[PDB]
Formats: structure tokens, C-alpha cells, sequence
């Protein structure tokens, strides 16, 4: 954030939703209190791609600490959901720790 | 410097306003964080006529997005290149006027016309010099001719001499979609022939015809449509934006292709159009670009141009070309398709070349045509409203928002007149 | 002392300009940021820049020239160019909206602001001067900022230098070849305009160059700066005769008291022909008479206006390089001599000959080979009497229909001036009619 | 199945990421006439070869 | 070869092209069902009648023309006028012609309505209807007070044909016209609804004259 | 500058198509990709007789590729060489032939004829010289007899004045495969004589025959019938890509093989061709290659030319060789063979040099023969024609799909007065 008398930085909190019937990602933003900035969808349901070769995010590339670029913004994940983990665990990815 | 504010109306103006600050953000090496990941420094040096400097880095588009249901809103900044508008440029109402030209003229959407308004005031403002104002809207859709067309009055009764271009998705039977879009339409062009500097004439149609043929494309879907909709509107301004050999902007376009008027319906054309497969087995030059520009089938409107005469036909091409060529082409089109011009008008071809194409492009070009066979369209969407006008079909909701029949007979016959006076400069003698 | 001060009107105008000024500094040795090498040298004399140059003492060459566009965007090119450093900052006048090919727009709304200061520039350039030979403007007949501004300030030159000479290096339309579609417009109302504050306009036509370097220099594929680079050659061959040393010489001056017949006749031609290629430039003679008959060709004229369908009034006839005084006696006798040329009945002396012994100056990657002579002839014909002719036609039917009149008619311009130049021109019609019978 | 490539250059999405200059582009921006044609020339420095 | 334009075929060395069929803005547009006054008159009503004379008829009213409701009657009388299978034609010109000139202040009101049936003749462009509109035209305007100036806000919708017909005089050198006393020519009539446009409007009416037809000028 | 356009029709003509375009690919230096990968810069200077240029240095060849059935696309895109066309060339019907010269003349052959004639006319355009029009189609089926016949007469009447050529291939008793080639010949040859300026008449027996005992080959298929045929198609105009000594177009063929225009049916006819055993036992010198030309088992056609009249000998020589030892080949073999000449045409042979041979072959000749000896197949194919017209088998599907007995009995009496006029030409005397 430029030019604030109240932060320098921000961060935005981020729930990503990876739909396995098409493989898709949508973003979403849990509209925290007194924010004073618009939240609501910020990405809809869309396969979002991941190289320049016309490669797109699968779920066999997505793990627990990452970073994910989507429209040149760079989430990072934290953690997982139970069922999340216990199908990621069941296809076969090793689930690196939530921080 | 000229600036131009840009402006989307209604469902389909929004998607084709978002893809159209996706298509000249890449053009502009705008990424959709908003930063400038570019290369040249013409690049940068026009970036002022659509976008706006942010302290930080950032480049707000000088856009203003209109509806009266907030999912538009939602949608569109969720959709890519999403967080590249402004929030305050975002004026939305909570109705959903949602295809009725009485809601969105008379009633609730007029209570919306003041913020949006004020909004563009305050946009327009902050310019050291203007050009003119860009309306992207669907005429078979309540916001997008309602409020559409009240804004494009308040707007010229505002700012009456800086120069005014909407790009109106005129509806189209073979693609039908909504009952009440011959009522919006006729109840649209009333205002548009009035108001209106210029505007491109745009039929879903026809853009799905030239998918289909020349593009081959299977599906097309509606990103597709609204990219070549973005391209026409992006190759327009090119002169605007990237300097070169001679040159044409918006005002010397409708100083150069409108000859009365009113006769400033055009028609739009961009035409390095090709399919997948057959990208690469092509050799980009002037007649092949020529050959694509005047064709029945690459013109994105639905009425055949060959039912009458071209008036005027304005072509901006874009790349490091051959001036002898450009005017060559052009030339032997009048000369050998000499019956389809009017004969009244000498040389019925305006050219602009701008040296910098498309990023991907060798060459490119953009058609604009003034057509007397834009009285097909306007004959057809005229018959569609007198169908349903002798029955006073579907007309209870418009008189009970508070309208006339009389208002109704008004712009039914100003069509008409409009038709007429297409015909009278399609049939007039050579002296 | 000599001093020629340069007016870029319009886009054309500009253009023509950086071909003729990058001409300009490599015939003079100046580089592109204003000093002499200072290691190297050309030889031209102390005082073979005069023309068009001034020195501040430090060495910085500062050239003439008051670039002028109404539009930002080929201002501000030529100020990220190569000749950044070379012009002064003050020169390169320019405004924020368009004249959008609007006569209009050039002489009554839009170049009124920018006049004062344009002149005020004009006033600084020939104040700094001692004496002043002429005023050469460069624009096209064309639309906009170059009809209608480079009338308005040639009018208000007239009101304020009226006895300085005056040449109108002018881009005029092609018979069929045509770019705006109310060029018609602005050609009859800048022709009138310019009828009584001219002193010589000379006619250059894009079509015309096309085809000649289709035929001569053998390119297929000509852009604007393979016509503004022979537009380059020939103002220098102009105007080579005050830089430059030789035989028999010209001045600014002659060129309207040796070319002019009448005080409405002053459009003459160019044509300048050895306009030959590195591959068949040494492989040939470029001798006297071989470049004179291939100048009195009428398929190296360069307005495309058949000079077998009228008579010669007057021919200056310009020599650039290794020319001889009898060489160039001979061919112009052998060409009297024949019958096809066509002269007035009233002009047995029909010539003006001028000669300089300077070769022309090549460009790097310019079309154009190193000759060693040149011909640059003005040829003042009544001819043109047929391109005039074409132009009343189109102006009669766009004016017949009142099609784009309301434009010109809305921003300005009380509508009888409209009828007021298409009268003068009928007027230049049977005014070339009575002199050619 | 609502979104497709684009149509003109059938050109792939992109998660533009700017991890490499933007000067190193597959699809570079093009350059002016003037810009192209007049260049600087080279001046002839005269420890050069002698011509034929 | 004949081809369609703007193609291959259009572009050979031996290839001509086909003219585009004309739109016909210049043809007579004849009724596909008859107007209100063939079915409002020889139903019954209209207190006219003809009496019989030589010029014309004269039309006798059978009530006074000053006392009768022109919020009625006047504009669908002016639909009469775009028929020709006449005992009706002389009913409407005529009945124009004299409740016109016998009203007053009355037309002034109804002139908001007398649009449609004006615009519906116009858009006809039959040779001797469109004559008698003119005249009709010419008569409106002098008729009432404060007239002229009312029909300002309508000079868009009766004038897309005068702009048409405006140049349909005959270059006839120096034969005379005795086709002077049945005032008959559309390209001379025009003017004189122009001008009379002009003397008796207001003073923005030019502005939108000029908007209309482009070769008019001040009178 | 002279370019010719290429056109295969059918299955038959397809697949000789793409053996010849693979030979005319791997002789100029151009890879599957379309990339000149070659060494001289003769495979590049005369590049515009069969290739147009693309974008990024790529060669595209000018020909077409029309059938009905779809599935041979899929075979020329399965084949190698097979990419290098371009996409747009690949006009394919829908449904099959059906092995109707009908079906592929009077209908939906005839409705695939506009676009097959707007490809040809887009290719055509890019010439500056147009010296003619091949055609690679086989006298058996619909879509290379009717629909090849068809594209015959369209193109003659849109350039009446450009020459063509037809690699027809005929019908064989001996092989047949198909029980109405004598109607589908028939209906085809009274088109091929009146419409086409050059043919050349291929069998199928002659080249099993040519592969059997010239070639001592186990197993010969289509793909070296068709390597047969591609080398005579190029050695007809090796002369206009390459230069030699003495040049050769078709016009130059065209005027000096046919005395009477319809009299243009050609046996054709290459050498030198050599088995695995006869390697070592092969002089090769000019005279062989002279002997395996006018040899009478080397014919590429099915009719023994002693039995007949050389009217005239074409002989098109490939590679580094002298000038008399090649005109004395000439001269000896008529003064020896004066009996199968004709007697009132003297010296018949014309003769050619081009200095490049073809790549692995050091040196070629393509024998070309207008001889009274061809008028065999059209007298087999006439009575074959009469013995089950007789009875009107087969005729049903004819005349219910569209054509009259009169334009049968019309095309087999055209085929007897030509059989009729070669018969006169053979015997006819000198004084
Ligand atoms: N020879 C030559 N002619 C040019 C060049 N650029 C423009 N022209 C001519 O100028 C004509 C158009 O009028 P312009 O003088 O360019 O108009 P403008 O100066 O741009 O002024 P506006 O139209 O108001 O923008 C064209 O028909 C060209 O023939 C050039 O670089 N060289
Ligand atoms: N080209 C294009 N047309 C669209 C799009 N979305 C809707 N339309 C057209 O717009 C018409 C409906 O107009 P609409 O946007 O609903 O107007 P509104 O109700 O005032 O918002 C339909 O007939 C569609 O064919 C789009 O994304 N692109
Ligand atoms: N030499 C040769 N002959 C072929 C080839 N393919 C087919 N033929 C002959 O052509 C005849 C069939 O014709 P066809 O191509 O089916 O005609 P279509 O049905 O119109 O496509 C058969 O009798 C074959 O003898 C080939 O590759 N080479
Ligand atoms: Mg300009």
C-alpha cells in the first residue's frame, strides 16, 4: 500500500476453490469487517492458466506451502480443508505441513 | 494530449468493455495487477488517452461501468483484468431495469443518471484536453438503450462540441434472444440518430456468421464476439495512440465519413481474420488485407452490403506497409466494383495507416463503412415493431412506467424518415 | 548573409522536412547534434550554411525551421528522433487538438491560438537574420492543418513581410489516387486563399512519384520518406545556386520574375530526372543531353499532368554538377528543335538556365546513386489547366449535393465562400484558357 | 467451455508473471518509419582500406 | 463474365460486375388497404355534399365550418388525401381548403396530431397527390395565427420528401410552360412551402431547414 | 515467371498428386514442413512455378485438392508431404461418388463446383504470367471423370486463352475393377476432346506392365504406378523450372505435337528405368535412354504404337549431354523406323535439352508420342461402351440421377468420329 497513514502493506485474505469436475479455480475473499474495500468474488469459477504454453493449474501442482501465480498476483496457500487433504492424500500427493 | 472516457452499459456492453480493456491493456503492456510490464517507450508515451496515472505505478482506466444489477458489477471484477478498474467508477443501481427501455429511461434508472453523471463529470474534468466520449451498450436490453440513451443526451447537452462514438450492438432476428428488442431498439435509434456523433451498427449474427465461415472456430462462445467487437474498437483509435504515416482520429473519421447529419450509422470490419490451421500457409500484403476488408462475409453486421451504395469507407490499416499499395488496392476496388459506390462522391475512400500493428500481428486493418444497406436492418427491426405495434402487444408495462403511445408512433416514424433519407442518397442520380 | 527561412506546415509539411533537413546536414557535414566532427571535414567554405543555418558561437549549428502541427504526435516523434539535439526546442510548435481535415479547423477555430505564436517565432527567426532571401513553406493542398493554417499565415506573412519572395512547396492531389475524401474541399478553398498571398507554389504529386519509382529506381513498394527524400532533392536543387558556388546563377528572386507570366500564374512544375539506382547508374552516360530529353519526358514529370495536352509558358532549368555551358546550349537547342515540346507563341525565350558545379548529395540507404549531373526543371505549363479541370468537377459534384458542407458551414466559414472559390477557380480556368489561346 | 483463446492470433493465455524483463517477449511491439529509416550515419574516419 | 461484386469473379480482366438493384425512393408507393375516409364516409357521417360547378365542385356544409370540432374532423380529413379513386379526393382537398380558411384560432391546437396523416401522403410520392399536400402545405402556414411556428418542433417529419423531390423541374430551354395554371410541379411547389416556411416560422425554424434539406438557403 | 496451377481430382488423382508433389518437394529442397532446406540456388530461381511464399520463409504449393469422399484428405494427410498444403486447398464433398460420372457432373459435384472454382480463382490471382492449368484425374469414377470434367469446362470458360493439360488415366480390359468405366470413359474423353488443350493418356496395365518386365518389381502397387506417372508429370516441365539448352514450355509442346485440335491425346513415356540385375549391365549413355523411349513396351499407355502413325515424337531430355549424339538419337530411329512415321510430315520429332537431371538420376527422358496407335483404347472403350448400351444396363441409375440417352448416343458418336478422323490421319497418303 502506497501513500497510508495507517499501513504500508496489507494482506487480504484469500479462500481458493478448485473444482475437480472441470478443473477449474475460483477465488474468493471472506469479507472481513470494517475492511472499507470492496471484497466479493476478486476471480471468478474460469480454468486459469499457468505457463505461456497454454499449460493450466491442475490440482496435481497445487500442495500446501506454494506459491500460485493466477493474473500476476502470487497467492500463497496455508492450509487445507479434511476432505481436501484426505483426496489429495488419496491421489497421491505427499501434503507438505499447513502453516 | 486527447483523452477519451470510456463508458459500458448493460450485461453485454460490460463484457464487451471488459474484454475491450483486456484487448488494448495487452496492446499496452498493462498488466492486470495494473503495472507497466512493457518494452517500448511508445508504448508509454500515448497511454494517457485511455488510462490515467496512479501514485504508485498503477494505470486506472479512465472507464465508467453502468448497470442496475450489482452480479454485472461482481462479474466483471471478478472476470480477468477485473481489478484494473477504479471501485467509484463502478455506479450501479439495485432494480435490475433488465430489458425495459421505460425502467431504464424514465423511471429508477433516472434516479441513477445524476451519480453516473456527476461520476463522468469528475472523470472528464481532470483532462487537459478532450476528444470525445465512448459508449459501449446492446440496443435490445433495457440499461444498455435506456439509460444508454439518456446518458448520451445528458452527456451532449453537457459537452455539445467534443465528439461523441457508441459502438451499439443492434439487434438481429435470426439470432431473436428477447421479445421486447424491437420495442428497445426502435425506442433506442430515436435518440441515437439525435445525439449520437457516431456509432457502429453491430450484429451478434453476424459476428456468429464470420465465427463460423471464416474463422471456423467450432465454438465460439460470447469471448470470442466480444474480442472482435474490442478489436474494432481498439483499431479505431490506433492513430490516437501510436504515431506513424498519415493518420486519422475520431474527429477526422466523422468529418471524413459523414456526409449529412445524420446518415452516421456505420459499419465495422476488421480484417486479418483467419483460422488456426491456416495461420501460418498465409503471406500478410495490402491486396490479400484488401481482399478480407471488402467482403460480404467479414462485416460485423447482419445486412448484406450489396443492396445499396457505399457512401463513405474509412480503413485503418496498421503496420510497416507501402503507401503506393495502400492507395492502389483502394483505388482499383472503386474502379472495379465502381457500381456499389455512389458515383456523387469522387473518391469514396478514406485511408489512415498507423506503422505500429497489433502485438502478434505483421498487419492488420480496420473497415469502417458507411452503407445505404443499413436500411435493412433498420427496415427489418421497423417491421418486427409494427408487427407488434398494430397489437399493442407487450406494451402495458411500457405505459405503465409512464410513456405514450405517441412516443411509440415518434420513433417508429423518425426510422422511417431515417430509411427514407438512406434511400433518397442510395437512388440519387449522379447530377 | 543569405538566409532562407523554412515554414513545415502540417504532416505532410513536417515529414518533408526531416527528409529535407537530414539532406540538409549531410551535404553541409553538420551531424545530427548540431556541431562540425571537428575531426573530419567535407568542405563547403566557411559560410556554405548561411541559408539555412546561424552559429551561437560555441559551434552549435542551429538550423531555420518553424515545424508546425496542430497535432502532438509527429511533433513529438521528430523531438524523440535523431535530430533531437539538432532544432531548438522553440521551433517545433504544436497544439493538443486536430484539425481533422478541416479547412474550417485550420483557418478559423483551431489555428487562431497558435497563429500569434507561430508569427512570434517567424518574427525571432528573421530578426536574427540580416537578410532575409525567402520564405520556403512546405505543406499539401491535402486537408486541415495544411490548407487552412498554412493560409492563414501565409496571409498574415503577406500583411507583414509583403515584398520578401515566397516559394509553396505544396503536396497537390492526384487525378486518381486519393487519401481524405474532402481533399477536393480543401484544395479549391486553400487555392483561393493562397491566389492572392502566393509568389510561387510549387505542385508535387504522390501518384506521380509511385509510378517513377516504380519505373526508375525500380521499387515496388514506396512509403512516404522515398518521396519525401526526391522532394528533399529537389528543394535542394532549388535553392543549391545561394549555398553553393558555379556558373550562371539564380536566386529566390528570379525564380518568380523568370517563371510567373501573369500575377495568377504561378503553379509551376518539377521534375527532376536522373533518378536512377546504384544498379544502373554506372553502366550509362549521364550526359547533358541525356538527362535533359529524359526531363522533357513527359513520364518523369511528377504531377502527372501530360504536358502534351497544353503549351510551355516558361522552363527554369536547374544543373547540379560536372554540366558544361554549351552541353547544356545544345540540348536545349535540340529539344526547341522538336515538334512534341510545345511553347506559347508569345515566349520564344522560354528558358531560364541556371548552373551550379556542386554533384548532388546521395542519402545512406536513401534509392537514389551518386550522378555526377543533375537537372531540376520548373516547367510553368498549360497543362495544369486540366488537373484544375478535375478538380471542378469533383468540387461540382460534392458542392452540387451539399455533401460535407455543414462541417465547414457549422464552425465557421458564412457559406458563400464556398461559391467565392469555386468562382475564383473558374476564373483560373479561363484565365489559363485566354493564355494558352 | 466459455472461454476460449482469442481469435485474431489464437495467441495462449498468459498467468503473466514477470519473472523475465519485459523486453524479452515472443511478441514484441513494433518500431516507427521514421524511426527505422532515418538513422545515424557513420562518418568516414579515414584509417579505412583504399578503394579500387 | 458477369459476376457479384467484391470477390474473385469481381476481379478479372475480363469480368463485369452487376449494378445493385435500385431501392426505388424516387417510385409511387400505392395503398394495400384503403385510408379512414373510405370507410367513415360512405358509412354515413361528414355533413358535405357536392354542389355542382364548373373549376371544381364547391363543397356545401350542411353545418357551419366555424362551429364544427377540428380536434375531430381536420385530421382525418387530411387522411383522405393520399387515396386517388375520386368522388373523394375533391371531398378532401376541398374540405382542406375551406375549413382552413373559414376557422381561426382552431388549427393552432391540433396541429400536435396533424403529423401522421401529412407524413403518410408525403411518404407516398404519387405525381398529383403530392401536389395537392404541397398546396395544402402552403395553406396551413397562412391559415391560422401563430401557426407557422408550431409546426418548428415538426419540420423533421414533413420534410423527408421535399428534400427528395426538390430537383424534379424540366430543362425544357425555351418552350413554354403552359402547365403554369395547374400548379403541378413538385421541384417549384417545394419553394414555395419553403419559403413560406421561412416568412411565416419563427426564427430557430432556419437552423432545422437547413438541417433537413441541405441546398436551401435564407429568403 | 510462369506458373502453373495444379488440380487433383479423385482418389486416383490425389494419390498421383502427392507422389508428384513429394518428388517435385525432395527436387526443389523442400522438407515435410515447407522449409527450403536445399544446396544450389536453382532449386530457388524458378520456386514460383509450382510454390507460392508464406510467412516465415515457407513454400506452399498451388494446387487442389477435390474429391467428394473424404476419407482421401485423410490418406494425402497421412502420407508424407502431407502437411505442406495449405488447408484451404483441401475442397472435399461430403458424400461418396458413387462411381457416376452423373453424380459427379450434374449434381452435388456440381454444387462443390463454386467453391472448388473460387479456390482456383484465389489461387490463380496470385500470378503475374498464369502459363496454365494441370489436372491429375483417372477415367473411372465420378468425382475424377465428371467432376474432373467439369472443372475442365469451367475453367476454359473463365480462361479461355491459359493451356491445359490432363494426366488422365484410362480404363484397361485387362485390369478394369469397376464395371461402368466404359460409360464413365465414354462421357469423360467427349469432355477431355473438346475443352482441354493437352492430355495425356496413362493405363494401368501398361504400367503394371512397365513395373513387371522393365522393373522386374515382386510387387509394384500404386505408389510406384504413381512414382511413374509424378516422373513423367515432371519431366513435362523441367524445361520451364530449370534451364537448359534448348527450352520447351507446354505452349511449345501444345504447337508442335498437335496438327488438328482434336488430336491431343498423347502416350507418354520415361526412361530410363532399370531392374535390380540389370545394374550392372547398363551403359548409360544417351542411346539406351533414345532405345527405352521409342521402345514399344516402355509405352505408359496400353497401345502398341506399331500398330499405327507417329504423327510426332516430343523428346524432353534430362541432364549433361551433347547436342548431336541427341539429334542423331533423333535422326536414326525415324530414318529406321520410316514405316511407323508419317510420310507427309517430315522431320516429326521435336526435341529438348534442360542441363539439370532430376536428384539420383544422372540422367532422364520423358518420351511424348501423338501417334494414330492411341485411337486402340478408344475403340475398346466405344464397343464396351455399345455391348451393354445395347441393352441399357446399368442406364437406370443415369437417367433417374439426371442425363438423356441423347447426350449418350451424342458422346459415343463423338468418340466415333474421333476414333473416325485418327483412322484418316493413319492412312491417309502424301501424293
Ligand atoms: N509526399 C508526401 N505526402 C504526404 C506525406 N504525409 C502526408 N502527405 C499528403 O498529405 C495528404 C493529407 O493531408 P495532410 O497534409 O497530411 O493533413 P494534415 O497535415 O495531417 O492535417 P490534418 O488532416 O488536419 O490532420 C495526403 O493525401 C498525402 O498525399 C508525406 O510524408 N510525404
Ligand atoms: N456480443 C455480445 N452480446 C451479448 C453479450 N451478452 C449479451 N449479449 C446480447 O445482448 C442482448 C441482451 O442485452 P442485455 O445485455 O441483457 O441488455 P440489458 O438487459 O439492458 O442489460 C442479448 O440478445 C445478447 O445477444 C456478450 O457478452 N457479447
Ligand atoms: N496408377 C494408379 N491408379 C489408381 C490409383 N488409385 C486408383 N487408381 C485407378 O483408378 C480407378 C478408380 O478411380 P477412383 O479414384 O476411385 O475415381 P473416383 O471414385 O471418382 O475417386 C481404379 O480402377 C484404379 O485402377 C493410384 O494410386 N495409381
Ligand atoms: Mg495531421
Amino acid at each position: 500500500v502506497h501513500e497510508s497513514p495507517s499501513e504500508y502493506f496489507r494482506v487480504r485474505p484469500v479462500i481458493l476453490y478448485y473444482y475437480l469436475e472441470d478443473d477449474s479455480i475460483s477465488v474468493i475473499e471472506p469479507h472481513v469487517e470494517n475492511s472499507g474495500m470492496p471484497q466479493g468474488k476478486l476471480i471468478k469459477r474460469m480454468r486459469l492458466p499457468k505457463n505461456d504454453q497454454g499449460d493450466h493449474w491442475h490440482w496435481k501442482d497445487i500442495n500446501l506451502n506454494i506459491n500460485v501465480t493466477f493474473y500476476g498476483k502470487v497467492f500463497h496457500i496455508t492450509d487445507c480443508d479434511r476432505w481436501t487433504s484426505d483426496f489429495m492424500a488419496s491421489e497421491g500427493i505427499e501434503l507438505n505441513a499447513p502453516v | 494530449m486527447r483523452e477519451i472516457v470510456h463508458m459500458q452499459a448493460g450485461q453485454c456492453g460490460n463484457q464487451i468493455g471488459a474484454k475491450f480493456w483486456e484487448v488494448i491493456s495487452d496492446e499496452h503492456g498493462i498488466d492486470p495487477t495494473g503495472t507497466y510490464h512493457g518494452d517500448s517507450d511508445l508504448q508509454l508515451e500515448r497511454i494517457n488517452v485511455y488510462y490515467n496515472e496512479a501514485t504508485g505505478g498503477k494505470y486506472v482506466p479512465r472507464a465508467v461501468l453502468v448497470d442496475l444489477e450489482p452480479g454485472t458489477m461482481d462479474s466483471v471484477r471478478s472476470g480477468p483484468f477485473g481489478q484494473i478498474f477504479r471501485p467509484d467508477n463502478f455506479v450501479f443501481g439495485q432494480s435490475g431495469a433488465g430489458n425495459n427501455w421505460a425502467k431504464g429511461h424514465y423511471t429508477e434508472g433516472a434516479e441513477l443518471v445524476d451519480s453516473v453523471l456527476d461520476v463522468v463529470r469528475k472523470e472528464a474534468e481532470s483532462c487537459d484536453c478532450l476528444q470525445g466520449f465512448q459508449l459501449t451498450h446492446s440496443l435490445g436490453g433495457g440499461t444498455g438503450s435506456g439509460m444508454g440513451t439518456l446518458l448520451i443526451s445528458k452527456i451532449r447537452e453537457e459537452y455539445p462540441d467534443r465528439i461523441m462514438n457508441t459502438f451499439s450492438v443492434v439487434p438481429s432476428p435470426k439470432v431473436s434472444d428477447t421479445v421486447v428488442e424491437p420495442y428497445n431498439a426502435t425506442l433506442s435509434v430515436h435518440q441515437l440518430v439525435e445525439n449520437t456523433d457516431e456509432t457502429y451498427c453491430i450484429d451478434n449474427e453476424a459476428l456468429y456468421d464470420i465465427c463460423f465461415r471464416t474463422l471456423k472456430l467450432t465454438t465460439p462462445t460470447y469471448g470470442d464476439l466480444n474480442h472482435l467487437v474490442s478489436a474494432t474498437m481498439s483499431g479505431v483509435t490506433t492513430c490516437l495512440r501510436f504515431p506513424g504515416q498519415l493518420n486519422a482520429d475520431l474527429r477526422k473519421l466523422a468529418v471524413n465519413m459523414v456526409p449529412f447529419p445524420r446518415l452516421h450509422f456505420f459499419m465495422p470490419g476488421f480484417a486479418p481474420l483467419t483460422s488456426r490451421g491456416s495461420q501460418q500457409y498465409r503471406a500478410l500484403t495490402v491486396p490479400e488485407l484488401t481482399q478480407q476488408m471488402f467482403d460480404a462475409k467479414n462485416m460485423m453486421a447482419a445486412c448484406d452490403p450489396r443492396h445499396g451504395r457505399y457512401l463513405t469507407v474509412a480503413a485503418i490499416f496498421r503496420g510497416r506497409m507501402s503507401m503506393k499499395e495502400v492507395d492502389e488496392q483502394m483505388l482499383n476496388v472503386q474502379n472495379k466494383n465502381s457500381s456499389y459506390f455512389v458515383e456523387w462522391i469522387p473518391n469514396n475512400v478514406k485511408t489512415a495507416v498507423c506503422d505500429i500493428p497489433p502485438r502478434g500481428l505483421k498487419m492488420s486493418a480496420t473497415f469502417i463503412g458507411n452503407s445505404t444497406a443499413i436500411q435493412e436492418l433498420f427496415k427489418r427491426i421497423s417491421e418486427q415493431f409494427t408487427a407488434m405495434f398494430r397489437r399493442k402487444a407487450f406494451l402495458h408495462w411500457y405505459t405503465g412506467e409512464g410513456m405514450d403511445e405517441m412516443e411509440f408512433t415518434e420513433a417508429e416514424s423518425n426510422m422511417n424518415d431515417l430509411v427514407s433519407e438512406y434511400q433518397q442518397y442510395q437512388d440519387a442520380t449522379a447530377e | 548573409m543569405r538566409e532562407c527561412i523554412s515554414i513545415h506546415v502540417g504532416q505532410a509539411g513536417v515529414q518533408i522536412g526531416n527528409a529535407c533537413w537530414e539532406l540538409y546536414c549531410l551535404e553541409h557535414g553538420i551531424q545530427p547534434d548540431g556541431q562540425m566532427p571537428s575531426d573530419k571535414t567535407i568542405g563547403g567554405g566557411d559560410d556554405s550554411f548561411n541559408t539555412f543555418f546561424s552559429e551561437t558561437g560555441a559551434g552549435k549549428h542551429v538550423p531555420r525551421a518553424v515545424f508546425v502541427d496542430l497535432e502532438p504526435t509527429v511533433v513529438d516523434e521528430v523531438r524523440t528522433g535523431t535530430y533531437r539535439q539538432l532544432f531548438h526546442p522553440e521551433q517545433l510548435i504544436t497544439g493538443k487538438e486536430d484539425a481533422a481535415n478541416n479547412y474550417a479547423r485550420g483557418h478559423y477555430t483551431i489555428g487562431k491560438e497558435i497563429v500569434d505564436l507561430v508569427l512570434d517565432r517567424i518574427r525571432k527567426l528573421a530578426d536574427q537574420c540580416t537578410g532575409l532571401q525567402g520564405f520556403l513553406i512546405f505543406h499539401s493542398f491535402g486537408g486541415g492543418t495544411g490548407s487552412g493554417f498554412a493560409s492563414l499565415l501565409m496571409e498574415r506573412l503577406s500583411v507583414d513581410y509583403g515584398k520578401k519572395s515566397k516559394l509553396e512547396f505544396a503536396i497537390y492531389p492526384a487525378p486518381q489516387i486519393s487519401t481524405a475524401v474532402v481533399e477536393p474541399y480543401n484544395t479549391i478553398l486553400t487555392t483561393h486563399t493562397t491566389l492572392e498571398h502566393s509568389d510561387c507554389a510549387f505542385m508535387v504529386d504522390n501518384e506521380a512519384i509511385y509510378d517513377i519509382c516504380r519505373r526508375n529506381l525500380d521499387i515496388e513498394r514506396p512509403t512516404y520518406t522515398n518521396l519525401n527524400r526526391l522532394i528533399a532533392q529537389i528543394v535542394s536543387s532549388i535553392t543549391a545556386s545561394l549555398r553553393f558556388d558555379g556558373a550562371l546563377n539564380v536566386d529566390l528572386t528570379e525564380f518568380q520574375t523568370n517563371l510567373v507570366p501573369y500575377p495568377r500564374i504561378h503553379f509551376p512544375l518539377a521534375t527532376y530526372a536522373p533518378v536512377i539506382s546504384a544498379e544502373k547508374a554506372y553502366h550509362e552516360q549521364l550526359s547533358v543531353a541525356e538527362i535533359t530529353n529524359a526531363c522533357f519526358e513527359p513520364a518523369n514529370q511528377m504531377v502527372k499532368c501530360d504536358p502534351r495536352h497544353g503549351k510551355y509558358m516558361a522552363c527554369c532549368m536547374l544543373y547540379r554538377g560536372d554540366v558544361v555551358p554549351k552541353d547544356v546550349n545544345a540540348a536545349i537547342a535540340t529539344i526547341k528543335t522538336k515538334r512534341t515540346i510545345q511553347f506559347v507563341d508569345w515566349c520564344p525565350t522560354g528558358f531560364k538556365v541556371g548552373i551550379n558545379y556542386q554533384p548532388p548529395t546521395v542519402v545512406p540507404g536513401g534509392d537514389l546513386a551518386k550522378v555526377q549531373r543533375a537537372v531540376c526543371m520548373l516547367s510553368n505549363t498549360t497543362a495544369i489547366a486540366e488537373a484544375w479541370a478535375r478538380l471542378d468537377h469533383k468540387f461540382d459534384l460534392m458542392y452540387a449535393k451539399r455533401a460535407f458542407v455543414h462541417w465547414y458551414v457549422g464552425e465557421g466559414m458564412e457559406e458563400g465562400e464556398f461559391s467565392e472559390a469555386r468562382e475564383d477557380l473558374a476564373a483560373l480556368e479561363k484565365d489559363y484558357e485566354e493564355v494558352g489561346v | 467451455h466459455a472461454y476460449n483463446v482469442e481469435p485474431i492470433s489464437f495467441h495462449p493465455g498468459s498467468p503473466f508473471k514477470n519473472t523475465t524483463p519485459g523486453t524479452w517477449t515472443n511478441r514484441p511491439t513494433g518500431n516507427s518509419i521514421m524511426k527505422t529509416d532515418f538513422l545515424p550515419s557513420q562518418q568516414p574516419s579515414g584509417d579505412e582500406r583504399l578503394p579500387a | 463474365l458477369k459476376a457479384e461484386g467484391f470477390t474473385t469473379k469481381s476481379r478479372m480482366k475480363n469480368a463485369v460486375v452487376v449494378a445493385p438493384p435500385a431501392a426505388g425512393a424516387f417510385a409511387e408507393k400505392p395503398l394495400l388497404q384503403g385510408t379512414s375516409f373510405r370507410k367513415f364516409y360512405n358509412r354515413g357521417d361528414f355533413p358535405i355534399a357536392l354542389e355542382h360547378d364548373t373549376k371544381g365542385n364547391k363543397i356545401a356544409w350542411k353545418v357551419e365550418i366555424e362551429k364544427l370540432d377540428y380536434h375531430h374532423y381536420l385530421p382525418m380529413f387530411f387522411d383522405g388525401l393520399c387515396e386517388t379513386t375520386h368522388p373523394y379526393e375533391f371531398f378532401a382537398r376541398q374540405g382542406v381548403h375551406d375549413m382552413l380558411e373559414h376557422g381561426g384560432s382552431k388549427i393552432l391546437p391540433v396541429i400536435p396530431q396533424l403529423i401522421i396523416p401529412i407524413k403518410s401522403a408525403l411518404n407516398m410520392k404519387n405525381r398529383m397527390v403530392l401536389c395537392t399536400t404541397l398546396k395544402v402545405l402552403q395553406h396551413l402556414v397562412v391559415s391560422g395565427e401563430n401557426v407557422g411556428e408550431a409546426l418548428v418542433p415538426y419540420y423533421r417529419q414533413i420534410l423527408p420528401v421535399l428534400n427528395t423531390f426538390k430537383n424534379n423541374n424540366l430543362n425544357s430551354g425555351d418552350s413554354i410552360d403552359y402547365g403554369q395554371q395547374r400548379r403541378e410541379n413538385i421541384g417549384d411547389l417545394i419553394h414555395e412551402v419553403l419559403v413560406a416556411f421561412e416568412k411565416k416560422g419563427g426564427d430557430d425554424a432556419f437552423i432545422n431547414i437547413k438541417y433537413m434539406v441541405p441546398t436551401h438557403e435564407s429568403s
